[PDB]
């Protein structure tokens, strides 16, 4: 046989990204887990350049940034870089999930493959939030405030762990040095659950927008989906230097170009884009342990979602009102964003109070509902009685 | 920063580095609030005692009083020194100093 | 190592579908055809089937929410006005 | 808020720099300088700048 | 000799036909202010009136017609 | 006809002239975007400041 099917290494990657049976009609919403790999790349190598010129130390960490900016050879690029990648990196996500939403792949015999996402879900906001603390801004420091205190609320060792993170009564200098170390970290566990991804996806492949088996019509990957995965790649690189170039500075808040300051507070005090729909399920709660509770169970609510749908067909191609309801649950995550970025006001709190209840309602309410009557109206209308 | 607030009746003023990047507006607000100065503030708002109306800031009193008039500097290449003028070649040379 | 639980998807040569007969192929090479004559006839004609068949259930839906937000957004303007400084007072406690 | 909280909206102008293949004005850079130094700097720190 | 350029502006489209109507809007409630407060209950009244919003308004509009001009005349 | 079995055939022809095709690209393309932006902005480089005030 071919040297690349009877050596140890090789026949890995041929029978990974070479010779793979695929099905022939999966479209181009297949290529965000390939962009997320790339993603994912950028950040790791970009970071590690950055780190040879970084200081974790509180007095110094805003101007070793700064020192990044206007002394290091290709400094600018090397942060812009990674400021716009990551918001990059989420939006790739997030159409990643819904996509599986969409067409079902988180049902059997994919359960074991939605559930590691989850978790990597996870990891990614963490490293995230670690992050953006290293920069030591205003909104860096207040952010850790707000959001450290909330296990305050747990009975009975909430003010342990609280002291515990912070290494002290404040968030201070252990605070950010041991904020840095954990955020180098974390990268490479997401590389191991991105692995251990890989290996649910090759015992019964990917699914295709009919819905049904693919295994009648398969091409293999070298030379139709590796030159299809080419168009997305360098769509995705135009539109990232176009921001890191001509507009840097367009998805961040200019408050972090003011050093922290714990005397002084902003008046509005906001996350990054993309934790604002989580930030808005918490302050919906008038009480602040069941706020804490709710913010977590808005994440590990995507569990529950192979138990509830009731159909015998897999994705929404050929039903009409889970087509309609699947668009109401996208634009009400897109107002989540726009509440969590508004003050706290009338109207805007009864807004969210019922926007987070279409939420939490769309998977335990919804769904088994309507796909309970999805199977009797294709009953009745085949069947003669 | 103890001398700094003992000269300004207790505001203190703020490096100016990276001001066009930290605050909403960039270029459009640091020119607006020079040149945007009343000669008398809107008929019922009280003051306190050392403040200025300035609608551009947030509150409408910053401890800042007006520091440009007309023909305080003269240009060494002969360009009239006016108000306006001089306002957007600090805000030019200022973006530099952040970019 | 030994052989794990079966699965949904085999290799080339048993892939675990059912058996076909009567089924006949056929094609020709890229390099014998005229290059992407697919293009165009496909923009147009065929790129607008596409959009009105599904346009509906996307713009139902975002045009419900979007009327939602701009509701919202008047009445907090109008709220903190002079002429509605009366009603702030009520609406709050 | 109410507008006054919040502050005036700065208008748009039509700054020489503006746009994506136009660079600074070196002679404004160099005469905002001398406003810097014989006005701001009695009471303005410029820290950053070598 | 030059005049700054600002003003030239600003005074210009004050004789608008839309800056005409805000200026008075202004001013007759400024006249309203003089003796709301002049009167007794000086500073135990609950709140009192301003008049920022009517020169938010004149302020707004004489800034969206000098500002795409002004810098054709700065050097 | 010819225009193959010289030009293409052969990938260490076809390595060889892109990866040698690559250098001679990038110093005529810097040369070309170079010239094109600083006449696009004739009159606000420091160069041309520094020749109006000797
Ligand atoms: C901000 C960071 C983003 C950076 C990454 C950008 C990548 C985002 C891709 C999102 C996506 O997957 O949408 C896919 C969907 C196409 O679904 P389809 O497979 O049925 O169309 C195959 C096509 O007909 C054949 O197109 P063909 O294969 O011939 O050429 C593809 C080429 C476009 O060719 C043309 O000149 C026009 C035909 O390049 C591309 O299309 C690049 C891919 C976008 O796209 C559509 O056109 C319709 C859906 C609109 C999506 C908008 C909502 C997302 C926000
Ligand atoms: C944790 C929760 C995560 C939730 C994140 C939610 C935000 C993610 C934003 C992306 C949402 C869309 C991704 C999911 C869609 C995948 C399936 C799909 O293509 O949509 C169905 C529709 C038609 O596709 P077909 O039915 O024709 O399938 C056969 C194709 N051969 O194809 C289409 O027509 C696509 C049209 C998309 C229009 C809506 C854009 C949504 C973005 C709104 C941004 C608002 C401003 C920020
Ligand atoms: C999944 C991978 C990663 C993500 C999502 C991520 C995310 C972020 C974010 C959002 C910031 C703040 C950006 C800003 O506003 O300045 C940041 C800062 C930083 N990150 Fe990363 N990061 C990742 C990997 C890494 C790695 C592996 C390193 C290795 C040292 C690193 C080093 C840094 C440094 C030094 C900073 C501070 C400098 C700066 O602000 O740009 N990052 N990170
Ligand atoms: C670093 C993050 C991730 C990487 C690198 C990654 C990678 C991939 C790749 C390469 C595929 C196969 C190609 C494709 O379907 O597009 C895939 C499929 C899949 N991923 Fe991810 N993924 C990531 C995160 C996630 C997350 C967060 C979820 C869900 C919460 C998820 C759930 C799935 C599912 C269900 C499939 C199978 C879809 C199907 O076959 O129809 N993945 N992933
Ligand atoms: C052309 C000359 C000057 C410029 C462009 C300038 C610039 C600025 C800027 C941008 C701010 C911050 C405004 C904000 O945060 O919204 C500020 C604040 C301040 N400046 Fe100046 N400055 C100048 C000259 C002066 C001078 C001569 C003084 C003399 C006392 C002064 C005293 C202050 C004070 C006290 C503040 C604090 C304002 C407050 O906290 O309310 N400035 N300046
Ligand atoms: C469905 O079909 C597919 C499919 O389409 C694809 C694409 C893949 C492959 C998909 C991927 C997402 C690939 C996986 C990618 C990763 C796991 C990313 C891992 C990245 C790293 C481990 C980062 C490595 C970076 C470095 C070591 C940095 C080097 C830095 C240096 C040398 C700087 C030196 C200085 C200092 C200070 C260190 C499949 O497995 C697959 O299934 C069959
Ligand atoms: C989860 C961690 C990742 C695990 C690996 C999966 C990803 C694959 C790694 C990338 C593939 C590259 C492998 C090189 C292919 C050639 C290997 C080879 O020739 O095998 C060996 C020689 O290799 C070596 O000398 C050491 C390999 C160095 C590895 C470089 C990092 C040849 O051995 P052969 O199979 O021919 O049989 C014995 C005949 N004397
Ligand atoms: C120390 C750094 C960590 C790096 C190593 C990663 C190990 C992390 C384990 C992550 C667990 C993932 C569970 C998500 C899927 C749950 C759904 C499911 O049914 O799958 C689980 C997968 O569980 C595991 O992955 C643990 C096996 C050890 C891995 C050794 C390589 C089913 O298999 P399992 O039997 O193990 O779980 C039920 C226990 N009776």
């Amino acid at each position: 046989m071919a040297f690349r099917k009877s050596n140890v290494y090789l026949s890995l990657v041929n029978s990974y990204i070479i010779d793979s049976p695929q099905p022939s009609s999966i479209n181009y919403w297949w290529n965000m887990g390939s962009l997320l790999g790339l993603c994912l790349v950028i950040q790791i190598v970009t970071g590690i350049f950055m780190a040879m010129h970084y200081s974790s130390n509180i007095e110094l960490a805003f101007s070793s940034v700064e020192h990044i900016m206007r002394d290091v050879h290709n400094g600018y690029i090397l942060r812009y870089l990674h400021a716009n990648g990551a918001s990059f990196f989420f939006m790739v996500m997030f159409m990643h999930m819904a996509k599986g939403l969409y067409y079902g792949s988180y049902r059997s015999p994919r359960v074991t493959l939605w559930n590691v996402g989850v978790i990597i879900f996870i990891l990614t906001i963490a490293t995230a939030f670690l992050g953006y603390c290293c920069v030591y801004g205003q909104m860096s420091h207040w952010g850790a405030t707000v959001i450290t205190n909330l296990f305050s609320a747990i009975p009975f060792v909430g003010n342990d762990i609280v002291s515990w993170l912070w290494g002290g009564f404040s968030v201070s200098n252990p605070t950010i040095q041991r904020f840095f170390a954990l955020h180098y970290l974390v990268p490479f566990i997401i590389a191991a659950m991105v692995i251990m991804h890989l290996m649910a996806l090759h015992i019964h492949g990917s699914s295709n927008p009919l819905g049904i088996t693919g295994n009648l019509d398969r091409i293999p990957m070298h030379s139709y989906f590796i030159f299809k995965d080419l168009v997305t790649v360098f769509l995705f690189m135009l539109i990232l230097a176009l921001f890191v170039f001509y507009s840097p500075n367009t998805l961040g808040h200019p408050d972090n170009y003011i050093p922290g300051n714990p005397l002084v507070t902003p008046a509005s005090i906001v996350p990054e884009w993309y934790l604002l729909p989580f930030y808005a399920i918490l302050r919906s709660i008038p009480d602040k342990l069941l706020g804490v509770i709710t913010m977590f169970a808005a994440i590990l609510v995507l569990l529950v979602l192979p138990f509830t749908d009731r159909s015998v067909v897999r994705g929404n191609t050929f039903k009409v009102l889970s087509k309609f309801f699947f668009f109401i649950f996208v634009f009400n995550f897109v107002l989540l964003g726009q509440i969590g970025a508004c003050h706290v006001e009338v109207p805007y709190v009864l807004m969210g109070q019922i926007a987070t209840f279409i939420y939490f309602a769309y998977f335990l309410i919804i769904v088994p509902v309507i796909s309970t009557i999805e199977n009797v109206l294709f009953y009745i209308g085949r069947v003669n009685k | 920063e103890q001398a700094a607030r003992a000269a300004n009746q207790g505001a203190l003023p703020p490096d100016l580095s990276l001001i066009v990047k930290a605050r909403h507006g960039g270029c459009d607000y640091i020119f607006s609030l020079l040149t945007g100065y009343p000669d008398e503030p809107p008929a019922g708002v009280a003051l306190p005692p050392g403040s200025n109306y300035n609608p551009y800031f947030p509150g409408g009193s910053i401890a800042m009083a007006r520091v440009l008039f007309d023909d305080m500097v003269e240009y060494e290449d002969g360009t009239p020194a006016t108000t306006s003028q001089m306002a957007k070649d600090v805000t030019t040379f200022l973006n530099w100093c952040a970019e | 190592g030994p052989p794990s639980g079966k699965t949904y998807m085999g290799w080339w040569g048993h892939m675990g579908g059912p058996k076909q007969k009567g089924i006949t192929s056929y094609a020709v090479s890229p390099y014998a055809q005229k290059p992407l004559q697919g293009i165009f006839h496909n923009a147009v004609f065929n790129s607008f089937r596409r959009f009105k068949s599904q346009f509906l259930y996307v713009l139902i839906p975002a045009g419900i929410y979007w009327y939602w937000w701009k509701n919202g957004n008047e009445y907090n303007e109008f709220l903190y006005s002079k002429a509605g400084r009366e009603e702030l007072e009520r609406v709050n406690v | 808020m109410t507008a006054a909280e919040h502050g005036l909206h700065a208008p748009a102008y039509a700054w020489s720099h503006n746009g994506p293949f136009e660079t600074f004005d070196h002679a404004s850079i160099r005469r905002g300088y001398q406003v810097y130094r014989e006005v701001c700097a009695a009471c303005h720190s410029l820290d950053r700048v070598a | 000799e030059v005049t700054d350029q600002l003003e030239d502006l600003r005074e210009h489209f004050k004789n608008t036909e839309e800056g005409k109507a805000l200026v008075h809007h202004y001013e007759e409630c400024a006249e309203r202010v003089k003796i709301q407060q002049q009167q007794p209950g000086y500073a135990d009244l609950e709140h009192k009136e301003d008049c920022v919003e009517e020169f938010f308004h004149l302020q707004h509009y004489l800034d969206t017609a000098t500002a795409p001009r002004l810098f054709d005349k700065l050097k | 006809s010819s225009l193959y079995k010289t030009f293409f055939k052969r990938n260490a022809v076809f390595v060889g002239t892109i990866f040698a095709g690559a250098f001679v690209f990038q110093t005529v393309f810097d040369t070309a975007i170079t010239s094109w932006y600083e006449n696009h902005n004739k009159g606000k480089l420091w160069k041309d400041v520094k020749a109006r005030i000797a």
